């Protein structure tokens, strides 16, 4: 896949300005409230009964950390996403069978969760553009390998 | 598919945005335009497909106009939306996959303006609110 | 949405289908599990999921006079699949992907054994007929 | 990807059995129809605006023959089958801009022709098992590469 510098370095910079403490237990959280069929994926979890008791499982916030750490790692690995993610794509597909929909569904959870905290000056089209083409690797690679 | 609860949550929402309608409007389709740039192939004949263009602000306009009328037959859209389903199957054949698309932009766009008031709780009802009114644009095409 | 020329055919096709109507969900359902592993975790708890065994074919004839009464309740599919919605989308939490995998198993399957019927006019009207139960399924999610 | 043998043999042995002519323009057709939506990329081919003008429209009778053409490329390349499409991916998804669902919609419809033609004894489970993988691998590879 190929970035334009504008791309690179808008990623960068939105990036460089996520709390990963913060928007990884939010976009989390939102994903498992609006798409409630995938708290089935996550029931050793908790206690996801209610909105309130996803925001306050200890579990939930940790592993929307954790889901942030694989978009580092998609990160630093920009030029060869796909590979930086073989182990993933096998967790996901081989192993918990998570129809590929739900990874869309997060991406945009979290794309919601950004755009939400940065507002209009900060969250620009072409900062959203260059966020979704990333996104999309990400998701593909996720997403079976064929 | 819509309950009590989504109409009182999507229509009180509607009266809180939308002094800002045709700003989302805008906002939601331009970015469609150049995030999923597959849509700009309906689009071609105008001037003016970036973000902020007057075509895109026309456009913008409108859509979020259908979608205020959609709002007030809140409870009948299978009513309200029918022409626009036979406009968009039979004149535009618009392929249905671009509406999920349309409305996530609008999701975006609600809560990057309102961030405020998009709680996870009104983000289901809206969502619902739009898989609804892609379900009856969907009515006319086979 | 069905209009009253997808009842028709799906009326029609239903009463040609209806004999073999344990077989087609016999069929449907173990090359779901076969075809599409992703679903085998729903009934991990049945004693053997391969194809002609016995939950698998006594499960089928469940999931089709289930479509049975939604073809004879086709007008009101809502009040009809109800107590099925909070079933599957609420207790189950199934993934909405899996339906339309049914559905398509469903389709092959009804093609297979009636290649003489299925003409892409009767096929689009099932299809729809399947979609609309799955819209139905869909009600309690959220 | 990796085909048993299992595999290779269910899918040369489907393949050796389809008729092209036939399965083709019955796939095409019953897409044109079921998903008509997808009329739209086809224009070039006249009239389209009824079930049996579809069917009864010798283009499109052309172009199913065409597009079993391109499972056949795969048929002969399924080791390599992403460097067999690579041309075709960029047409449908560059220059086309073809939504990646309806890749699974015609492969679906082809699913069905064949189911027709062939019959449980013929298209057993296991059978459409692995021409399910087939049209996966070919419906990834028609989609833009990352
Ligand atoms: C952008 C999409 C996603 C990314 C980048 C991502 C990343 C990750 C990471 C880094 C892990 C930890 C891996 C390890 O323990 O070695 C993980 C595990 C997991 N993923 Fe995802 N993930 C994504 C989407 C999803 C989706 C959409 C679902 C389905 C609802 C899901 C379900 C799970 C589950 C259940 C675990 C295991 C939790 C546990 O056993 O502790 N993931 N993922
Ligand atoms: C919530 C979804 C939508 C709503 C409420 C909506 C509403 C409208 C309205 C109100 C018009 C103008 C009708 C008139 O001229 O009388 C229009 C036109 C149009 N829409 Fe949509 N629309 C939606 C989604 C989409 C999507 C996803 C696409 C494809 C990318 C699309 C493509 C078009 C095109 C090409 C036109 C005609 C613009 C022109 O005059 O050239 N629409 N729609
Ligand atoms: C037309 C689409 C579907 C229809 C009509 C349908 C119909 C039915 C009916 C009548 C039942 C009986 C439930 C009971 O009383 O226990 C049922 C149960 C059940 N369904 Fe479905 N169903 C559909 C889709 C699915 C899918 C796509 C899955 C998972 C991939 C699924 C998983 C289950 C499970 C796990 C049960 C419990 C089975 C058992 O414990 O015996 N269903 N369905
Ligand atoms: C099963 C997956 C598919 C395969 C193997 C396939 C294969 C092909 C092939 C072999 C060609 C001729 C390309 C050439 O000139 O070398 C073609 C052309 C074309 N394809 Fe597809 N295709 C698939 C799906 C689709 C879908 C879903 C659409 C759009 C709805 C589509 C739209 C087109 C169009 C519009 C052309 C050129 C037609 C013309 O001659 O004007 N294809 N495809």
């Amino acid at each position: 896949v190929e970035w334009s510098t504008a791309e690179r370095s808008a990623i960068a910079g939105l990036w460089g300005k996520i709390s990963v403490d913060e928007i990884g237990p939010q976009a989390l959280s939102r994903l498992l409230i609006v798409y409630p069929w995938t708290q089935r994926h996550f029931a050793a979890f908790g206690n996801l009964s209610s909105p309130a008791a996803i925001n306050g499982n200890p579990k939930v916030a940790h592993h929307g950390k954790v889901v942030m750490g694989g978009l580092e790692r998609a990160i630093k690995n920009m030029d060869n996403i796909k590979a930086a993610y073989s182990s993933l794509s096998v967790m996901h597909s081989e192993k918990l069978h998570v129809d590929p929909d739900n990874f869309r569904l997060l991406a945009d959870c979290i794309t919601v969760c950004v755009a939400m905290k940065f507002g209009p000056s900060a969250f620009t089209p072409d900062v959203q553009e260059a966020w979704q083409k990333f996104l999309a690797v990400v998701v593909a690679a996720l997403s079976r390998y064929h | 598919s819509l309950s009590d609860k989504d109409k009182d949550s999507i229509k009180a929402f509607w009266a809180k945005i939308s002094p800002k309608a045709e700003d989302i409007g805008a906002d939601a389709l331009a970015r469609m335009l150049t995030v999923y740039p597959q849509t700009k192939t309906y689009f071609s004949h105008w001037k003016d497909l970036s973000p902020g263009s007057a075509p895109v602000k026309k456009h913008g306009k409108t859509v979020m106009g259908s979608v205020a009328e959609a709002v007030s037959k809140i409870d009948d859209l299978t009513n309200g939306l029918l022409t626009l389903s036979e406009l968009h199957a039979f004149q535009l054949r618009v392929d249905p996959a671009n509406f999920k698309i349309l409305s996530h932009n609008l999701l975006v766009v609600l809560a990057q303006q309102f961030p405020n008031d998009f709680t996870p709780e009104v983000h289901v009802s809206m969502d619902k609110f739009l898989s609804l009114l892609s379900w009856s644009l969907s009515e006319k095409y086979r």
